[PDB]
């Protein structure tokens, strides 16, 4: 017997899934009454969503097995629990693909883009997410009729090669494409970051050279280095993760500092042609004023900023990859023995519900990921 | 409109002293570096000195430094370059370039208005007359269709002497070469014209040359062999 | 003391024909090298006033790129007043401007046959002690062209001058005169001279002699 075991196994994933998303919910809810919000709050809350529209629509139904043993009730029950079924499994492809296209959004191309965003739980890109998932589950409601309930009908191959299209490879196809773009960007913005480290490297060992040189050439030399390390850190916009606006710290405040900066490299330099290495070795020491102030904290927040994009597409990207190999496995079997297909593939509630176990794992995974969340140990 | 004239260059004998002034009209000296870029007879530019009137930050390139001397003056606005103990390989042309200030854009635009460029040579040589001679051509040699005709000139120190052929007449297939400074500190350079078949087309052809820093001329008649 | 090569020390192309410049600097300078043209007896034009930065009077055509520490200078559609030298300056600092060789862009032409001729010296130079011979390569587009002189059937070498003239834009053709120079004395006492060219255009050397 197995039954029992499909029973069981149902039974826990719904325990864990509703209680880890319920959990979540209520803390988005309770750090939002905070002044913690943040837009990524609400594509985080409709993930959940999806995920409790999945719990209660695609599992309640198979768990109760003396209502799923023959689909008991009038045909408008079983249409709206079909319906229902797909459009939570539309949703919670398409909440994930709208994620990472808040990535992609939010990283190559930062702007404001965020219009008529709220504070209750929506934007544009979920309700059209929402919408689509409703929409394209329709044809639900014309196949499923009090069959026990099953499929009333070369219409299954293509509607199952639609579907499959539609709800996985078409959504993780434009993931992946979103994924290697954002990664292409990333690493952009960490060899930019990695360059201005650089200068800033070798304007501190020349610095440390002239200290300790001892004649006129060494300052003369390693002022040059020095010269073209600031020119050259400068021209380092900051990455699209920031915006440029006149006004702006980083365009006054940075390439003004810096014009100081090499003001005392030229007037270092000038001292330096005539002779005088003691005169040239007080501007080495002016130097490190100018550096300490428009510099370091430009780089200490370059860094951290990243460092926090990383974390959030780094979370994206695990959320993407427990999605594909956990319904890779229920939607290929579908895929390859929907034809009546080289045999029965007498297997099915075991793959459908390790792809359940995604939704269970999205709140974890994101709890784990976030430090709002994190944080929030005593309930 | 913005423009560096140059002024002073000419013939100094090696060892000797020269003054090479450099003009600016459109825009003041103080706000902007007066360089000076010298380019040897047939090669690259190179940079020779600089003045900063701002700040009185004068430099020099290391074949240069201790024997050339930049100076500036705003209330007539020009920059002044002063070149002793000369030496044979300081003969050039030398233009005067603009460089803004560093605060800004003017620095990144790098020369962006070269002067006119004055040419200075220095040799031992005294100024002196050419002499020129003919190159007519054998008639056994191409027996029957293109032949060439011309005369050479030698020994001229000042390079400006200029050739014709029939007082100007003949100007098609007339080849006059660069002048190649001997050996001996004079100049030398021939020209050359082609000629049809059939007897050279009946036409006796003359080299006339003239030379004005000697005041000379020169109608050199040339026959067949 | 910033060494700034500039590899194509010469370049041939045609009109309408893509033409890449390529500049290396000795240490890392910045986006501070800029692109000048200049045409013969005239003073240089900025074309390029940053790393890649179009100055406000020049034709689009031009176009300036970085890489690291390599600079390139691009001309897609060659105009025909587009011939003249090219140079790279690096000018990171006032007293630390440095040039490239440069780069002379020429007209293209399909190879030419020199014409080969001799012109003894005249008994007017005779009559002040000296005699020269002239070689004359006449109408061939390559300017590598070999010219050596044999007296007595002997090689000669390091005492002939030769000069050539400037590309002509009527036809896109050369022409090199090598005179030869020598006293009375040792003009007198050899009877053969001749000049020998070896030229891509001609299958093999040509030589033209004379007796004294
Ligand atoms: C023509 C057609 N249909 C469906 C599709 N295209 C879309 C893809 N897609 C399957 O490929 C598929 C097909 C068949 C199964 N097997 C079962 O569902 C099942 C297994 C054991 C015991 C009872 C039932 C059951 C019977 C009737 C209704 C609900 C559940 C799973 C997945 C479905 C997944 C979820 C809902 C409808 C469909």
């Amino acid at each position: 017997l197995l039954a029992r075991a499909e029973l069981a196994l149902l039974s826990i994933v719904f325990v864990a899934v509703a209680l880890s998303n319920g959990l979540v919910l209520a803390a988005l809810a309770r750090r939002g009454r905070r002044g913690h919000w943040a837009p990524i709050h609400v594509f985080i809350g409709h993930l959940c969503l999806a995920d409790l529209a999945v719990a209660l629509f695609q599992v309640l139904p198979q768990l109760a097995w003396k209502a799923t043993d023959r689909f008991r009730g009038p045909d408008a029950l079983c249409r709206a629990v079909k319906y229902l079924q797909m459009v939570g499994m539309y949703a919670s492809s398409y909440m994930i693909l709208a994620m990472t296209l808040d990535r992609h959004r939010a990283i190559c191309r930062p702007m404001l883009a965020y219009r008529h965003g709220s504070g209750a739980h929506w934007n544009r890109p979920v309700l059209v997410a929402w919408a689509f998932s409703l929409l394209l589950s329709l044809p639900q409601l014309f196949i499923f009729a009090q069959r026990d309930c099953w499929a009333c009908f070369w219409g299954r191959r293509t509607y199952v090669t639609w579907i499959a299209l539609m709800v996985f490879v078409a959504p993780t196809l434009g993931i992946a494409a979103c994924q290697v773009l954002i990664f292409r960007e990333i690493h952009a913005a960490r060899r930019q970051l990695a360059d201005l480290e650089d200068n800033w490297e070798t304007l501190n060992d020349n610095l440390k050279v002239i200290e300790k040189a001892d004649n006129a050439a060494q300052v003369k030399d390693a002022l040059t280095k020095m010269r073209a390390a600031a020119l050259d850190a400068q021209k380092a916009t900051p990455p699209k993760l920031e915006d440029k606006s006149p006004d702006s710290p980083e365009m006054k405040d940075f390439r003004h500092g810096f014009d100081i900066l090499v003001g005392q490299i030229d007037d270092a330099l000038k001292l330096a042609n005539e002779g005088k290495v003691k005169e040239a070795q007080a501007a080495a020491e002016q130097l490190k004023t100018t550096r300490n102030a428009y510099i370091q904290k430009y780089l200490e927040r370059a860094r951290s900023t990243l460092a926090a994009v990383a974390k959030t597409v780094r979370m994206t990207l695990v959320i993407v990859v427990v999605y594909v190999l956990c319904w890779a496995p229920f939607f290929l079997v579908q895929l390859w023995a929907a034809w009546d297909a080289p045999l029965e593939g007498a297997p099915f509630v075991l793959l459908m519900l390790l792809a359940s176990l995604n939704s269970c794992t999205n709140p974890w995974i994101y709890a784990s990921f976030s430090s709002s969340v994190s944080s929030e140990l005593r309930s | 409109e913005v423009q560096l004239v140059e002024s002073g260059g000419g013939l100094v004998q090696p060892g000797g002293s020269l003054r090479l002034s450099c003009a600016a009209s459109g825009f003041n000296v103080v706000d902007f570096s007066l360089h000076w870029v010298r380019q040897a007879p047939g090669k690259g530019l190179e940079w020779v000195a600089y003045i900063s009137s701002s700040s009185g930050s004068t430099s020099y390139a290391d074949s240069v430094k201790g024997r050339f001397t930049i100076s500036a003056d705003t209330s007539k606005n020009t920059a002044y370059l002063q070149m002793n103990s000369l030496r044979a390989e300081d003969t050039a042309v030398y233009y005067c370039a603009r460089w803004g200030y560093w605060p800004g854009e003017p620095w990144w635009k790098a020369f962006d208005y070269w002067g006119q460029g004055t040419l200075v040579t220095v040799s031992s040589a005294s100024t002196k007359g050419p002499s020129v001679f003919p190159l007519a051509p054998s008639s056994k040699s191409t027996s029957g269709g293109t032949a060439a005709l011309g005369c050479l000139v030698k020994d001229y120190f000042p390079e400006p002497v200029t050739v014709s052929w029939n007082s100007g007449a003949l100007t098609s297939g007339v080849h006059t070469f660069p002048a190649v400074l001997q050996s001996s500190g004079l100049y030398s350079l021939s020209s050359v014209v082609t000629v049809p078949s059939s007897s050279l087309g009946t036409q006796t052809y003359i080299c006339n040359v003239n030379h004005k820093p000697s005041n000379t001329k020169v109608d050199k008649k040339v026959e067949p062999k | 003391d910033i060494q700034m090569t500039q590899s194509p020390s010469s370049l041939s192309a045609s009109v309408g024909d893509r033409v890449t410049i390529t500049c290396r600097a000795s240490q890392s300078v910045s986006s501070a090298v800029a692109w000048y043209q200049q045409k013969p007896g005239k003073a240089p034009k900025l074309l390029i006033y940053s790393a890649s930065s179009l100055y406000s009077g020049v034709p689009s055509r031009f176009s300036g790129s970085r890489s690291g520490t390599d600079f390139t200078l691009t001309i897609s559609s060659l105009q025909p007043e587009d011939f003249a030298t090219y140079y790279c300056q690096q000018y990171l600092y006032y007293s630390l401007v440095t040039f490239g060789q440069g780069t002379k862009v020429e007209i293209k032409r399909t190879v030419a046959a020199p014409s080969v001729f001799i012109f003894p010296p005249s008994d007017s130079q005779l009559k002040s002690g000296t005699a020269s011979v002239v070689c004359l390569l006449n109408n061939f587009y390559p300017r590598e062209a070999k010219v050596q002189w044999k007296v007595d059937n002997a090689l000669q070498s390091g005492n002939s001058q030769e000069s050539v003239t400037e590309q002509d834009s009527k036809d896109s053709t050369y022409s090199l005169s090598s005179t030869l120079t020598l006293s009375k004395a040792d003009y007198e006492k050899h009877k053969v001279y001749a000049c020998e060219v070896t030229h891509q255009g001609l299958s093999s050397p040509v030589t033209k002699s004379f007796n004294r």
